[PDB]
């Protein structure tokens, strides 16, 4: 198709939306209440344009640009007298009842409004009457509501509730005073509120924990990292100002993470501005804790390791994959061990083998929203990555699409879709020990214990194909619904299956890999996604090693002397008491890391680590892809005691001390050499970015704006001399504004979008070649896997059924959102958000006890009996007892466990 | 605290059986809760929603849509006087005046007895009939100021 | 009534056709007048009118084939059905058929709402129907509908 905008040729889709077409072009059309991810509307009539008939047209009429298919031979005007007109009169009309603060508005020059309204070219103003006010509203502790700001584009409540599912937000009122918002005062408990900050053209729902710490957009110094806090890995846009990260944006990639973060992600980052991080490095002597810094840490500790007559590194789960390296070059890999529990790593490695062995293919974030039948089995995916859940419910979506796309309405209006569809839903089949939140769209829940989740998916497996090993005991009441799944899965196109190693059980990613091979069988286009623990969990498990449990052997056995545990607390993978006990009974214990741990205290050596903000390194997704995070600020630029390194830096030192007696503060080009020279399978990440002498027409690329403010009075309290900019050596990046962020530029990474006239977050549209789709010059991350040519055996292991058994309780994880990660917690902005620590019973559990619900009992686990409040779990199990995760005290590890002696305190 | 009947739950499931959602079935449960009390208070959008199954941001979005939903408390007797321009032509000013002056109130407003609220409304779709006001789903037509009193003084 | 006579409900007059009859009372918005307002106010939600060309004659209420007719528009059909067809329309000589319910509204010495042919002019209607202005009224503008 081909379209005609002021007598000048384009060539675009036929098939999608005139806006979309011209914005993909280049060209400016203002427009309020499109959203590239939510379809289109009028509930601004800011796209209008001037469209003819034929070719030769003086009259034409006014049309909406979100709203006129770009069909073949349309004749379209944008800047001509009658729509420029219009368009300054909606604008106009807009910002009629619009209150007068912006200095003082949290958006400023983030804000899509000013951008429009410049655009517009709307300055003079002749409205003299009274303007119009509305009351706010506590959101919670992530977002501000100033809801006088608003012009009534109905995007929030459309993102909130056709794409995001929440059930808070919503439209009230009437003409004219119209709000939007919950009906009560109340926290969001949607896991993808977070998005409303970007997502609103205006300072409606803003960022609080940017509003606490505030600076302007051109002030933030931005850098593209990825986000640490778990599997998923969205690409995040952190900025900083003052050495301190403050806000956390997001960056676009239409392969992962296009445009909605989730709110752990989003709000998650207060603990790298924790005052009490290890900034120095700190060695003990007795009870003298003196500072050191980079060459006298190296000296001393390669002393140490020299005098020692055998090292162990302990890795992390959440360190990059350089670090990990770094610790496996430091140590011996006959002596190098990966810091997780030996169950734990070994779903993490049966997940793995599934992924780049089992012959099936994974589908990344954006591509999930195209399955046709979605099984979660043994997963909290709204609660572990909600962004795949957020995914699953556009699948979901995906039958009303389907439908409409049947009645050959177009698909970028979803008002039309949504009508077509009513309640039309894709199959949905959940299983979990409890509740979620995706019940509402499943069209089945399943809570039952995490065995006989793995029985439903031996089950179905062997219903798909009978090849695969059979189920006894399976009641009749559940072969129904057994043969609705089956049929459900076999009639789909596309099935995708979702599983995890946060389920706590071998047998559960078994039957997802028997059921995923079964779909398989019979011709199917099935995926599976498998939700990992942490950020680089993944990475961890490619890069292999020991569990920690073999590491605590090696400790009291006395067979190693010294450890050096890199990034890792130690108490959520193991014990707590048997950790203190190995780490007091080693004579030598170093702590790589940059958050003050338990294990910190009679830690012999203490090095001051970097977090992502201050850090370069290497991160696989739960998909597998490779991504890569870079710095975004010096530390030692405010405060120049700190040396605060990264940690395949300082381990890669330590190294060379060891060996050479000579420090090596070497390049992370050269470590991602070694990486993909020493281990094949790691050979992808020299692909996901380009060297540091990487240069677009001879220049870098800035972490900063252009108008980046205040540089000589930044450092002015504490010297006048203006210092030198810090040199980037490791990445691509230049810590000044002297580089480039052109959105026309050959790379696949942008540290933040800012277009001339787009100053909103809506300047993504820029970096484009399509808006809405893949970003321009590819995407940043590699796959780094291939489908095998042939899949996986059928795992005949079939668990049997869960018996409860007196005087005993099987532990059931549930994963709270904001509090089962650890680097979630140390953000004091998520201690309001968390619930109070509980532990969950069934009624006839609770009666059987004699305790009714909020009163406190007392439960031994390792010798330890911990008291906690009770509360009623009506979709848990007999026999089971339920425990909020990662939370103070209570591993995620403890989930599959027995518990003992639960006694009424 | 509060607590649908069985007599409005009942009339809620019967107005549910009519259609093919209980979301088209929210407007009416609202209408029979004002029916039954006079107005909706804050915690029948929740028992709304909660009968229904559709969230109570969109039992409330309704709520407050509609003009004859009062989410406010209102007195006995709701006086309803129209405000369109047929009855402008015949003249609504001055019953609205002798209105104000008998009630001693404003539009928006209720009496301190708790008796009448006084209310604007679109349209009567009476207007040949000279001015309208309705009043507790009884309409009068034809209204002068002088009769206001004697219309006003027969209700309870 | 109907009901009762065998009329609106199943299987009416032997036929087999099944058809029931709901009256939905509205809460009050001049909004839901309008079709695509009326389907969103009938699915119980806020009145917000819907764009066309998606038309509720091929996606409507809960996204079915429907069709919205005003009371008078339901009403001159039983006459076509019941007198014939081209009575309907012989009953005016101009190219708008049928008839319509007229009639002037304001400060007239008879308002009220006469059935007349189409083509009639509106002085006809107000100095004969209507009766035209009171005793000290001068006319000075009218509007041919409503508001
Ligand atoms: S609050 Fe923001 S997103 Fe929502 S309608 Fe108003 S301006 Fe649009
Ligand atoms: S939302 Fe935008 S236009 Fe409104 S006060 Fe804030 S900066 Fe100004
Ligand atoms: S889904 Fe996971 S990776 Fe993505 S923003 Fe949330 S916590 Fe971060
Ligand atoms: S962008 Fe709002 S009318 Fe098109
Ligand atoms: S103008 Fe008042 S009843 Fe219509
Ligand atoms: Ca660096």
């Amino acid at each position: 198709a081909t379209i005609h905008v002021d007598g000048k040729e384009y060539e675009v889709n036929g098939a999608d939306n005139l806006l979309e077409a011209c914005l993909s072009l280049g060209l400016d059309i203002p427009y309020f209440c499109w959203h590239p991810a939510l379809g289109s509307v009028g509930a601004c009539r800011q796209c209008a344009v001037k469209q003819y008939q034929n070719a030769e047209d003086t009259r034409g009429r006014l049309v909406m640009s979100c709203m006129t298919p770009a069909s073949d031979g349309t004749f379209i005007s944008i800047d001509d007298e009658e729509a420029k007109q219009f368009r300054e009169s909606v604008v106009e009309w807009l910002m009629t009842n619009h209150p007068h603060d912006c200095p003082v508005c949290e958006e400023g020059g983030n804000c899509h409004l000013q951008d429009m309204t410049v655009m517009t070219g709307h300055s003079f103003r002749r409205y003299r009457f009274t303007k119009r006010t509305h009351r706010n509203q506590d959101l919670g502790p992530f977002i501000s509501h100033e809801m006088n700001r608003c012009i009534a584009c109905y995007r929030c409540v459309r993102y909130y509730k056709d794409y995001a599912g929440g059930t808070d937000l919503g439209v009230y009122g009437a003409h004219d005073n119209v709000y939007f918002g919950r009906p009560e005062d109340g926290t969001l408990e949607s896991e993808f509120s977070g998005n409303l900050v970007e997502i609103c053209p205006t300072g409606v729902f803003t960022d609080k924990t940017h509003s606490e710490r505030y600076n302007r957009k051109w002030d933030m110094q931005f850098a593209p990292s990825i986000c640490q806090q778990c599997s998923i890995g969205c690409n995040i846009s952190p900025g900083e100002r003052y050495g301190e990260l403050r806000r956390i944006e997001n960056r676009y990639n239409g392969t992962v993470n296009h445009y909605f973060l989730c709110d752990r992600g989003r709000f998650g980052y207060g603990y790298v501005n924790l005052k009490d991080r290890p900034r120095q490095p700190v060695q003990r002597r007795g009870d003298d804790f003196i500072t050191l810094n980079a060459e006298q840490a190296m000296q001393g500790a390669a002393d140490i390791l020299r005098q020692s007559k055998k090292v162990i590194g302990i890795g992390s789960p959440r360190a990059s994959v350089e670090s990990n390296f770094a610790l496996r070059e430091l140590v011996g890999e006959e002596n190098f061990y990966t810091g997780i529990a030996h169950g734990e790593q070994e779903r993490l490695q049966l997940a793995l083998k599934v992924l780049r062995e089992g012959g099936i293919y994974t589908p990344a974030l954006r591509e999930i929203e195209s399955y046709d039948a979605v099984l979660v089995l043994g997963e909290d995916v709204t609660q572990t990555g909600a962004r795949v859940a957020l995914a699953v419910r556009q699948a979901v979506k995906g039958k009303a699409r389907e439908m409409a796309a049947a009645q050959k309405v177009a698909d970028w209006q979803i008002a039309a879709i949504l009508n077509i569809g009513q309640r039309a839903k894709h199959p949905l089949f959940v299983t979990n020990v409890d509740d979620t939140r995706l019940d509402d769209i499943a069209a089945w829940t399943y809570r039952a214990p995490v065995e006989d989740q793995a029985r439903l998916g031996f089950a179905i497996a062997h219903a798909l194909d009978n090849s695969a090993p059979a189920v006894d005991g399976i009641e009749p009441e559940l072969q129904s619904k057994i043969d609705v799944i089956v049929q459900a899965l076999a009639g789909a196109k596309k099935p995708l299956i979702i599983s995890g190693t946060n389920a706590g059980s071998l047998e559960v990613i078994q039957a997802a890999a028997n059921v995923a091979k079964a779909l398989k069988g019979r011709g199917a286009d099935v995926g599976i996604t498998m939700i990992a623990r942490s950020v680089n969990s993944m990475g961890l498990g490619i890069m292999g090693g020991g569990s920690l449990e073999e590491a605590l052997t090696e400790l009291e056995t006395g067979r190693a002397d010294a450890v050096v545990v890199l990034e890792n607390d130690l108490h959520r993978h193991a014990s707590a008491t048997r950790v203190n006990a190995a780490l007091a009974k080693a004579p030598l214990v170093m702590v790589v890391d940059h958050q003050r741990t338990a294990i910190m205290e009679n830690a012999h050596l203490v090095l001051s680590a970097a977090s992502f903000a201050e850090s370069d390194g290497t991160v696989i997704n739960n998909e597998g892809r490779a991504q890569r995070f870079f710095q975004v600020y010096d530390p030692a630029y405010y405060d120049s005691k700190t040396v605060m390194l990264e940690s395949w830096r300082w381990l890669h030192s330590l190294h060379s001390t060891l060996l050479s007696r000579e420090v090596d503060w070497t390049q992370l080009d050269h470590v991602i050499d070694a990486v993909v020279a020493k281990i094949p399978e790691l050979a992808g990440i020299k692909d996901a970015a380009p060297d540091a002498t990487f240069r677009i027409r001879g220049q870098k690329l800035a972490r900063e704006p252009h108008r980046y403010s205040g540089r000589t009075a930044m450092r002015a309290n504490i010297s006048v001399h203006e210092p030198r900019q810090p040199q980037d050596i490791d990445t691509m990046f230049t810590f000044s504004m002297e580089g480039n962020n052109q959105p026309t530029a050959h790379r696949s990474q942008v540290p933040f979008a800012w277009a001339p006239g787009w100053n909103s977050p809506q300047a993504w549209n820029k970096f484009q070649d399509e808006v809405g789709g893949k970003l321009r010059f590819g995407d940043p991350g590699v796959r780094l896997f291939e489908t095998s040519e042939n899949g996986l055996d059928y795992f005949t292991s079939v668990p049997a059924r869960f018996q409860p058994q007196d005087g005993k309780w099987r532990i059931a994880p549930y994963y709270h959102l904001f509090g089962s990660d650890e680097l979630s917690q140390r953000a004091p902005v998520f201690q309001s958000r968390m619930p109070q620590p509980y532990i969950k019973l069934n009624p006839a559990d609770a009666a059987k006890l004699g305790v009714n619900a909020g009163t406190r009992v007392s439960f031994s686990y390792d010798g330890n009996t911990v008291t906690l409040p009770v509360e009623i779990a009506e979709g848990l199990t007999a026999g089971q007892v339920g425990l909020p995760m990662g939370m103070s005290g209570i591993a995620p590890v403890l989930a599959g466990a027995h518990l003992e002696d639960l006694k009424e305190a | 605290a509060f607590e649908l009947s069985a007599a409005e739950r009942e009339a809620i499931e019967h107005e549910m059986h009519h259609y093919e959602d209980p979301r088209a079935a929210s407007i009416e449960a609202l209408k029979i809760v004002q029916k039954q009390r006079g107005w909706v208070p804050d915690g029948a959008i929740h028992a709304i929603a909660d009968v229904l199954g559709i969230p109570a941001s969109d039992v409330e979005g309704v709520a407050t849509f509609y003009s004859q939903i009062f989410r406010q408390p209102v007195g006995r007797h709701v006086i309803r006087y129209c405000d369109s321009v047929v009855c402008h032509i015949n003249g609504y000013q001055g019953i609205q005046a002798a209105l104000e002056k008998k009630l001693n109130i404003k539009p928006g407003q209720t009496t301190f007895d708790g008796r009448f609220t006084l209310l604007p409304t679109c349209c009567l779709g009476n207007c040949d009939k000279g001015p309208n006001m309705m009043i507790d789903e009884d309409t009068h037509a034809h209204l002068t100021p002088e009769a206001i009193p004697e219309l006003l003084e027969r209700y309870k | 009534e109907a009901t009762e006579a065998g009329l609106l409900g199943k299987n009416i007059m032997g036929t087999g056709f099944d058809f029931e009859l709901f009256v939905h009372t509205g809460a009050g918005r001049y909004i839901c007048g309008e079709e695509t307002a009326l389907i969103n106010s009938l699915e119980g939600r806020r009145a917000n009118p819907r764009s066309k060309p998606p038309f509720p004659a091929t996606s409507g209420a809960w996204g079915k084939p429907t069709c919205v007719n005003n009371v008078e528009t339901l009403c001159n059909v039983p006459a076509i059905l019941a007198n014939g067809v081209e009575w309907y329309q012989n009953i005016s000589k101009s190219k708008d058929a049928g008839t319509k319910l007229m009639g002037f509204s304001g400060r007239v010495k008879n308002p009220g709402l006469w059935e007349l042919p189409f083509g009639t002019t509106a002085r006809e209607i107000l100095e004969d129907y209507a009766g035209g202005m009171r005793d000290g009224l001068k006319f000075k503008a009218w509007q041919p509908g409503g508001a």
